[PDB]
């Protein structure tokens, strides 16, 4: 099965 | 820190930096903390880092 999309990484920009 | 909780990887995950935890589908990850709604922190393969909740299932 295909890997799911990766959620947005935590950030502060 | 979380104790006695684990998750099993549903898919392989290769992170973008050493802050992220790499693993293969089927690996058992020992949980440490929750980062936000989408990310957890844990350890496997000798490293500690963050990874997506959507890539694992929490074990009983």
């Amino acid at each position: 099965k295909p890997q799911p999309a990766v959620p947005p990484r935590p950030s502060a920009d | 820190l979380i104790k006695h909780m684990r998750a099993e990887a549903l898919f392989d995950f290769t992170g973008n930096s050493k802050l992220e935890l790499n693993f293969k589908a089927g690996d058992v990850i020992f949980l440490l903390s929750r980062i936000n709604k989408d990310w957890l922190e844990g350890t496997v393969r000798g490293a500690t880092g963050i990874f997506p909740l959507s890539f694992v299932k929490i074990l009983k």
